[PDB]
């Protein structure tokens, strides 16, 4: 089958890991544990084909952010995450952005906004802001929340499409 | 069932440090190299988390000292990226590979020298790293 590269990038605590747990393991993490580096690896079905996922689970907290470099060489698409309540990283898509495309020398790399915690009662980050953005970049804006695993599918699926 | 079971439960233990509660899952028969989904082992854990006994302990009851997870980062690898250095000795006087590449050939040495840990760097070359090695980019840690 084909085999795809993905990676998870954003801020600390925007919920990368609970996203990634949910595609894998079908179930929702409360509990912070901060990540530097895992891999997760999955079998689906997307669009009648079967496939492989290859996930990298990144780090948010910048004492790693020297990693990057690495894993954006390896990576073929990356699902950038922020969270709903969180303006600090949603304007740090910017910075995965420009080092993504530096690092892979072209405008033009796989790549999905995942604007996460949808279920959440009051955001600070608009929803329009977010559409912006992600026709901006020319990319597609998926809303997701890991905690009722809406929009879990549809991101990874999504991110996988383009790719292709 | 049970043995499985376990094996969670020691993960869960190792993760969070509970020194005791890692001894008795063990006697109750607990598997010592038991896989997270993400393929991380007790022994990664404890390393990652810096739990120096619980180290000590999983080694003691044959945990594998240079399994892989699905990165392909041994525990040296977890233990040199955040600075923990007693345990990079532990680990090293149990038999770690110096030079155990992970998927992208990072040794434990390009992860050290990345994040700054010269004490690690140190230790580690003392230990036989290879100060040439080159990941599979061709890049060597500098
Ligand atoms: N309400 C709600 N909470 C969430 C959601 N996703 C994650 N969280 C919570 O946010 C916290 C942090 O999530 P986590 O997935 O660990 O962030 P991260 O992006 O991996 O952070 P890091 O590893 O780079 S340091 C956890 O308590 C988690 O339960 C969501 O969709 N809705
Ligand atoms: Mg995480």
């Amino acid at each position: 089958m084909t085999e795809y590269k993905l990676v998870v990038v954003g801020a600390v605590g925007v919920g990368k890991s609970a996203l990634t747990i949910q595609l894998i393991q079908n179930h929702f993490v409360d509990e912070y544990d901060p990540t530097i580096e895992d891999s997760y690896r999955k079998q689906v079905v997307i669009d009648g084909e079967t496939c492989l996922l290859d996930i990298l689970d990144t780090a948010g907290q910048e004492e790693y952010s020297a990693m990057r470099d690495q894993y954006m060489r390896t990576g073929e698409g990356f699902l950038c995450v922020f969270a709903i309540n969180n303006t600090k990283s949603f304007e740090d898509i910017h910075h995965y952005r420009e080092q993504i495309k530096r690092v892979k020398d072209s405008e033009d790399v796989p790549m999905v906004l995942v604007g996460n915690k949808c279920d959440l009662p009051s955001r600070t980050v608009d929803t329009k802001q977010a559409q912006d953005l992600a026709r901006s970049y020319g990319i597609p804006f998926i809303e997701t929340s890991a905690k009722t695993r809406q929009g879990v599918d549809d991101a990874f699926y999504t991110l996988v499409r383009e790719i292709r | 069932g049970r043995h499985m079971d376990l094996g969670k439960k020691l993960l869960e233990a190792a993760r969070a440090g509970q020194d005791d509660e890692v001894r008795i899952l063990m006697a109750n028969g607990a598997d010592v190299n038991a896989n997270d989904s993400a393929g991380h082992t007790p022994l990664h854990l404890a390393a990652k988390r810096g739990h120096l006994e619980i180290v000590e302990v999983l080694l003691k009851h044959g945990a594998d000292v240079n399994a892989m997870d699905n990165t392909g980062f041994t525990p040296l690898h977890l233990a040199a990226l955040r600075g923990h250095l007693e345990i990079v000795e532990v680990l090293l006087k149990n038999g770690a590979d110096v030079n155990a590449q992970d998927r992208t050939g990072r040794t434990p040495l390009h992860l050290a020298a990345k994040l700054g840990h010269l004490e690690i760097v140190e230790v580690l070359l003392k230990n036989g790293a290879d100060v040439n090695a080159q990941d599979k980019f061709g890049k060597t840690a500098f």
